[PDB]
């Protein structure tokens, strides 16, 4: 639900 | 264009007042002998309705075009799932995501299982983490008008209404412990200065 | 227990957040571009919210019995009158005249040739004269709670409330002239503080 | 509609 780059 | 309602009214209205000093950091304590629950509840209602209307004042701005994804900053997407309609997050566009979002929450608040309209019924014993999961999606919404929008708020006025109501946004997860710092990284900076 | 709304339902979120700044002098003054009639209608509206469940709270305390009178202290009686119905002031207890009072202004309120719902209909010429009559009236609400029952606003706590409520109130008739120095004479001891 | 002592 949460993606970091 | 709306008027007199009880109980949870007077304590709506109870916190909408209680800001006009300033010092936001009291107005959102719980009151005395007020049911924990209850004062979340009121002040999630509330908080769902003006980021609403915050977002609905830029609604213009925000399109398939402009925001492919869901976004606060470069470095942080959103991938909507909630439940069982959809369990694995889906990539979508910051219009679509905020309305599964928004579609979401509104749900919630018509679950009387969830929200009761009656006033001697008492809210679920979960009621807690659906707060949390409420919470912690609407502040997404501030995160990406912040970072997207920003310029779009300041051609409205709506600088002042979105910063004074993320301010008493901020304030009120922080006395209840309703977010995790890892949710609120992306205004962090914004947080701090707060 | 309320959701999604426009566009005088923005205005009404956007004057309620504004406030949580604290400076109440600058919340309260017309944002630009906006419509004189409707930013003063979406605060007179608010206003008798507030006061409605203000003197909701202590309702228990103001009877036939401990005030016979509508009064603001010793020195000042109300005796009612609007229109027609009633003409010449007729003297009753704080208790049924303020029911006078909130029943007419809600007539007010429901009056689309005075406060029209569709958000291009104009509010009439008079609109000015008939929204200070209002808050002039809503006033002494204000007046006959702080001298009478400010010892059961206390022992309930609605202090805050009251006093931030009656802030926002004050320095909103006084931003746009909506009433005169001679109906605030009874607080005027605590306007001077505000 | 207002009297004073
Ligand atoms: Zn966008
Ligand atoms: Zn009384």
């Amino acid at each position: 639900t949460m993606v970091i780059n | 264009p709306k008027k007199n309602g009880s109980h949870q009214y007077e304590l709506l209205k109870h916190a909408e007042a209680t800001l006009g000093s300033g010092n936001l950091r009291q107005a959102v304590m719980l009151p005395e002998g007020e049911d924990l629950n209850e004062w979340i509840a009121v002040n999630t209602v509330d908080f769902f309705n003006q980021i609403n209307m915050l977002y609905g004042t830029i609604t213009e701005f925000c399109t398939e075009a402009s925001c492919p994804v869901m976004s606060a900053g470069p470095r942080y997407e959103y991938h909507w799932a909630d439940g069982t309609n959809i369990k694995k997050p889906i990539k979508c566009s910051a219009p679509k995501y905020i309305d599964y979002l928004m579609t979401w929450v509104q749900d919630q608040l018509d679950d009387e299982t969830l929200f009761p309209s009656k006033i001697g019924v008492p809210f679920p014993k979960n009621f807690m983490s659906v707060a949390k999961t409420i919470l912690k999606r609407l502040f997404r919404v501030y995160a990406h008008i912040y970072h997207q929008h920003f310029d779009s708020v300041m051609q409205l006025q709506e600088e002042a209404h979105l910063n004074t109501s993320f301010k008493h946004f901020i304030f009120f997860v922080q006395e209840f412990n309703l977010i995790d710092r890892r949710e609120l990284a992306p205004l962090q900076e914004l947080i701090e200065k707060l």
